């Protein structure tokens, strides 16, 4: 017996998140995610580790998918149509009726993977539920447990005879206003991966309201590109509910193609936690982005990616009053990260050249698990060995030695394409 | 020129590597480096003699230590000196200085290098090895130690099938080039060693990796299309196959002796293509393989049993066009293809049947050697079947014409034994689809098609077992319909009926998509025999539940579906004429977000209007609502649906002297009336995509030569940041259709300023900005400016993050 952990991505990286669980004689694959960098055919894991030159894939008992973040489900249809694969992929409820979305917008964008690809990945999916202890095949026993930092989000205890794994993936060990705190048993696996996205780590949302406020103000337009659902659905509470307790008459447009998506949110929120219109939000058109008076317009795709959000932000551009609040990650290569990253001109259609002047700002929403929150997930889980595989080099290497001062435990960071035997 | 300004750029960046304090995350940037470095349209970069100091001074900067002076600059740096070795100059400019030489023993003395200064150093001794001054100095080095060691011992796996290519070109150019057989005996005897030494749990470490390596170099010389003398060197001086025969008797595991069983016959049909190329029968592959079966049926392993047949089959297809096959074993005449196939095949036969009813009539196929094996298998008697299954649809791949016919039929009867765990069940359903579809195993081939459409009816109709399975079978009985045509009505009348109400998403859409397919084969295809099947209840419940089934991918798959199932006229005539359609397809097309399945309404629109006739009063509401299903933000598959729609309706009804002339300036001027070439005009000069541009531009083309002839805020947000969402949620849950019929009205520019308006704009200018803008997006040169910004600013705030 000896458990093997091989990252074909997401080690000392962040993005393409897969990890092969190759223990107790029977393979599994963990999340199958995507790289919004790369354009090539890194974008999507290195599927030739496994079977070379064999379109068909009849090594991984299970695929298993923590949430529904593009960097752990983008690769999905390519791992389940390009490259064959025809056995179960388990994933929690919300999860699955979250990401055919999110990859169909992500089609949009790069237009390749078609939606009759789309509709078959996902007639193979089964759903789990919360704390259910259901059963592949034989001695290949899979439980969820309730992560947070996104709806519908697990992370996942894996028991092969004797042989146990906590998979955590995402998860949020501090109480918060969306979603609450990770919950774990008393289950003493022989091993525990981990996210260590925020080793090294109210204000960020006060922030926004009172910025946003003090921008509509002055007769300047706020635009906030974002993608289809996550953190689209963080704030249109927090705005909507601004303008209704105090009363303000400015509109805020909300990109027609999104406005139903809404609804399904936050109906399976009143679920997942523990008809929908709203109030000063109305959907709006190619028309309304020339008019004089000020407004907040919500838009997609969320990294400046093309589609509206670029084209409403080619023509706010010059304007000074004017601001963009990404609200996320801009990856390398999207307008997003030069605007992010002081570039004052950014190249367009035919030599034309856009001066930002707008005031470009920058608020993480995401609410990983800071350096508190993995102790005190490691005190509440006591494993035999930490691994930490999401996040940076250097921040790793620091909670380290914390880790061992602690815990006395060991720690494994590898790199990407790197073995990491366990033993007993 | 730009060359010299890139130049410029590329040593800046480069000067800024060498400095001694270097912190960067990122990683991306490097790898898009080494990309835009192996282009050959950046070839000059190369040639200029900036790049060969910089790996200079970089090396002369590692050598004498390199404790921290490049946490990860060094794998650039034996990348780009793999990038350089490439024989136009920079081969002797490395030959005369230093480089290689120090980079060889960089990698010698260190003891824990990361796994990516390994695969760059590989590379760099790739990227030498093919010339021959590379192998001179690689027989000086004594190289192939490291390269044994890293294929023994790291845990990379990509090193290892990079470290194994390498070290399997040396031993054949040496062996090949007429080259002394010194050092190829030496590398021999270096691989050979821990086998030779032996003759707990950590020797059997380096046995195993050094019997794959020996497998994968024996492999590689299957593949060779030449003679070569290093089969009867490995036979020779370290004769292999005692050797290895005597491994196998002390130690013991089922894992590990696949390994010596993959190497055993590897070799053997390794020595079969370098023996028989040049001094009849072939006796001598013939005991040896027969008596290794044997011993695998003796030693009772199955898993072993299948993978090592498979594997002979992978072996056996890969020697090529230079096998008879017809193998004269002893005085017979032996088909050798089909006895790989009858051992992989009897595992399964055998598990699953439990006395002997069908392998009876399969065995005829296999001759006496194979009969009596097979017969010391039943006496010889967990999860195997399946493992089998799936290692014959690993097969696939390469398998010619009549293997499949044989395996498709083991898996019919496996399937008809398995209907009168699932696993097994959707294992073998997914194979028969998949090798069905692949190669066109129609009713002739097959024998007994009306046990597969009863059996599936039985699975499908009497035990209703998990969704998984049912959308595997309703795929099975899509195959079955339009490939086995020639009872089935009876059986698939309810079933139809009654899945189409199921509970889940996934059966309801699979049985949709299995509906319209049997609806296109009441077409001219196959008689109207099964248009009374579907005449029964189909049409009114496909149409009354692509109303409201509140998922988008059925009402998808339900409008594409009644667009399928309305030009055939015996439906239309009796049930669905009656039905108001169009007046629900005006309503989808404008007030439905959700444009999946507005493109689809849009083709039952079109299928509607080309085949039959709608009332004369919906034809302001139908061009008004078409007007706008392609004006506003919209995807593209409407758009290109749309004009799709006015294409057709613009030449359907141009098809209806001084007369011509003034019949067709009435045709034209019912085409501009409700407004054509204005909203062309508009969804020209504005709308913003790719493939709507050229479809624009090949339509205006195509039409326009048949044309031109003729305090107190603070309170709210401390209150507001001190409740959950969940309880701003309870205080929100507790707290038009058909548009105007002179939508068009506006679009409607006559053709005198259609000729005006066309020929001041430009054309290939619209089509080419788009495209140029995307290949000048990410040049080299955009590539250098945003590494320059990421490297000179350093904000520490800005956390990768999770997408
Ligand atoms: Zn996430
Ligand atoms: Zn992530």
């Amino acid at each position: 017996p000896d458990i093997k952990i091989t990252p074909l991505g997401a080690g000392q990286d962040v993005g393409r998140s897969c990890l092969l669980l190759s223990m107790g004689g029977k393979n599994i694959m963990l999340d199958c995610g995507m790289h919004m960098g790369y354009n090539d055919e890194r974008r999507f894991p290195d599927f030739s580790y496994i079977v070379p030159e064999g379109p068909i894939t009849s090594h991984i008992d299970c695929v298993i998918i923590s949430h529904f973040h593009l960097d752990h489900c983008g690769a999905l249809p390519y791992m389940s149509e390009i490259v064959g694969y025809t056995g179960p992929i388990y994933m929690t409820h919300p999860t699955k009726a979250i990401a055919p979305i999110l990859l169909e917008d992500m089609r949009k964008v790069a237009v390749f993977f078609t939606t009759q690809m789309i509709k078959d990945c996902m007639k193979k999916v089964i759903p789990v539920t919360l704390h259910q202890s259901m059963m592949v095949d034989t001695d290949l026993e899979i439980k969820a447990y309730y992560a947070g930092h996104v709806l519908g989000a697990a992370m996942f205890w894996i028991k092969v005879g004797s042989q146990s794994v906590v998979y955590t993936g995402d998860y949020n060990m501090t109480p918060d206003r969306h979603l609450g705190a990770a919950w774990i048993d008393k289950c003493r696996p022989d091993l525990l991966i981990s996210e260590s996205t925020y080793a090294t780590t109210r204000c960020r949302e006060r922030d926004f309201l009172k910025k946003v406020h003090e921008c509509v103000a002055k007769g300047g337009k706020v635009l906030i590109p974002v993608f289809a659902l996550g953190r689209a659905q963080e704030l249109c509470i927090l705005l909507e509910t601004y303008w209704e307790r105090m009363n303000l008459k400015y509109p805020i447009y909300f990109a027609l193609g999104l406005t139903e998506k809404a609804n399904t949110y936050y109906k399976m929120f009143i679920t997942w936690t523990n008809m929908f219109d709203f109030k000063h939000i109305k959907p709006f058109d190619k028309a309304y982005i020339d008019n004089p008076g000020a407004m907040v317009v919500f838009a997609t795709p969320g990294m400046l990616h093309a589609g509206l959000s670029l084209q409403i932000f080619k023509k706010w551009a010059p304007n000074e009053n004017n601001m963009v609040i990404m609200p996320g990650y801009c990856v390398q290569g999207t307008v997003g990260n030069k605007i992010l990253g002081g570039a004052k001109k950014v190249e367009f259609e035919n030599r034309q050249v856009v001066e930002v002047k707008m005031a470009v700002e920058y608020m993480s929403f995401s609410a990983h698990a800071d350096a508190k929150g993995i102790m005190q997930l490691i005190q509440n889980c006591e494993p035999k060995n930490v691994m930490l595989v999401h996040g940076e080099a250097g921040k790793m290497k620091f909670l380290r030695s914390k880790i061992k001062d602690e815990f006395n435990l060991e720690t494994y960071m590898p790199a990407n394409g790197e073995t990491c035997v366990i033993s007993t | 020129q730009k060359q010299e300004e890139t130049l410029s750029r590329l040593r800046t960046i480069f000067d800024i590597f060498l400095r001694e304090n270097f912190s960067t995350t990122n990683n991306v940037y490097f790898e898009k480096l080494l990309t835009h470095l192996q282009a050959k349209e950046n070839a000059f970069v190369l040639q200029a003699p900036f790049v060969v100091e910089w790996v200079d001074r970089c090396i002369t900067a590692v050598t004498e230590d390199f404790k921290k002076i490049h946490p990860k600059v060094i794998s650039f740096m034996l990348n780009l000196t793999s990038f350089l070795a490439n024989n136009e100059w920079m081969i002797v400019r490395l030959r005369e200085l230093d480089i290689v030489n120090r980079a060889v023993k960089l990698l010698q003395r260190e003891h824990n290098l990361s796994p990516s200064i390994k695969l760059g150093g590989i590379r760099l001794m790739k990227a030498i090895t093919v010339y021959s001054m590379g192998l001179a100095f690689l027989r000086m080095h004594r190289i192939w130690t490291l390269l044994i060691q890293y294929s023994n011992n790291d845990h990379t796996l990509y090193v290892v099938r990079e470290a194994r290519q390498v070290l399997y070109n040396m031993v054949y150019k040496s062996c090949d080039k007429l080259h002394d057989k010194a050092v190829t005996l030496e590398i021999l005897s270096e691989i050979m060693q821990p086998i030779h030494d032996n003759l707990d749990n950590e020797m059997l470490h380096k046995i195993s990796s050094t019997l794959d390596l020996l497998s994968y170099i024996l492999q590689q010389t299957l593949v060779l299309e030449e003679r070569t003398t290093l089969i009867i060197l490995l036979k020779e001086h370290h004769d292999f196959e005692i050797t290895v025969w005597k491994l196998i008797d002390m130690t013991h595991n089922p894992y590990f002796t696949e390994k010596i069983f993959t190497t055993l016959s590897s070799y053997n049909f390794a020595l079969l293509l370098h023996e028989k190329l040049l001094n009849e029968e072939f006796t001598e592959f013939g005991l040896a393989f027969f008596n290794l079966m044997k011993f695998l049926i003796t030693r009772k392993d199955g898993l072993s049993f299948v993978k090592l047949a498979e594997l002979n089959h992978v072996l056996w297809k890969k020697l090529g066009p230079r096998a008879p096959k017809e193998i004269v074993i002893q005085q017979e005449r032996v088909t050798f293809e089909n006895q790989l196939i009858c051992f992989h095949m009897l595992p399964l036969l055998f598990s699953m049947k439990y006395f002997d009813a069908y392998v009876v009539k399969l065995l005829e196929i296999s001759c006496e050697q194979t009969l009596r094996l097979c017969y010391t298998m039943r006496d010889n008697f967990a999860g195997l079947a399946n493992k089998c299954i799936h290692s014959l649809l690993a097969l696939e791949n390469v398998l010619d014409r009549e293997q499949a016919v044989t395996v498709c039929q083991a898996l019919l009867y496996v399937l008809r034994e398995a209907v009168a765990d699932p696993q097994v069940l959707h294992s073998v359903m997914v194979g028969l689809r998949t090798l069905i579809e692949r190669f066109k195993i129609t009713w002739k081939e097959s024998v007994e098609t009306i046990g597969l459409v009863n059996c599936l009816a039985f699975v499908l109709e009497n035990t209703s077992m998990d969704a998984r399975c049912t959308v595997q079978a309703l795929k099975l009985v899509q195959l079955a319909v339009e490939h086995f045509l020639s009872s089935a009505l009876v059986c698939l009348g309810p079933i139809i009926v009654k899945r189409m109400h199921d509970t889940m998403w996934e059966v309801r859409d699979t049985t949709l998509e299995l509906t319209t397919s049997i609806a296109s084969i009441s077409r001219i295809k196959f008689p109207a025999f099964q248009r009374f099947l579907i005449d029964s209840k189909i049409p009114p419940i496909v149409y009354e539940m692509a109303k409201n089934d509140s998922e988008v991918y059925v009402r998808a798959s339900a409008f594409q579906c009644l667009s399928q199932m309305v030009s055939i006229n015996l439906l239309w005539e009796n049930g669905l004429s009656q039905l108001d359609l169009v007046d629900h397809l005006l309503f989808v097309m404008y007030r439905e977000t959700n444009d999946i399945v507005r493109s689809e309404a849009v083709i039952t629109l079109m299928k509607i209007y080309e085949h039959r006739k709608i009332h004369e009063k919906y034809k302001n509401t139908l061009f008004s609502t078409l007007n706008y299903c392609v004006i506003g933000d919209h995807h593209t598959e409407v758009k290109l649906n749309a004009l799709n729609f006015w294409r057709r309706e613009f030449y359907r009804q141009f098809s209806n002297e001084k007369e011509i002339q003034t019949s067709i300036a009435k045709v034209f001027g019912e085409v501009q009336q409700y407004g054509y070439f204005g909203i062309l005009l508009k969804c020209l000069r504005e709308e913003t995509s790719m493939e709507v541009l050229e479809f624009l531009i090949k339509g205006v083309k195509t039409m326009t030569e048949k044309f031109e002839r003729y305090t107190e805020a603070d309170e709210v947000i401390e209150s507001i940041l001190n409740s959950q969402d969940a309880q701003l949620l309870e205080k929100a849950f507790e707290t038009k259709r058909h548009i105007d019929e002179f939508y068009y009205k506006q679009f409607a520019v006559p053709l005198r300023q259609f000729f005006e308006e066309l020929k001041t704009i430009d054309l290939d200018q619209l089509v080419k900005q788009h495209q140029e803008w995307f290949e000048c997006k990410e040049n080299f040169t955009s590539l250098l400016d945003d590494i320059l910004g990421a490297l000179k600013r350093d904000d520490e705030n800005m956390i990768s993050d999770c997408y």
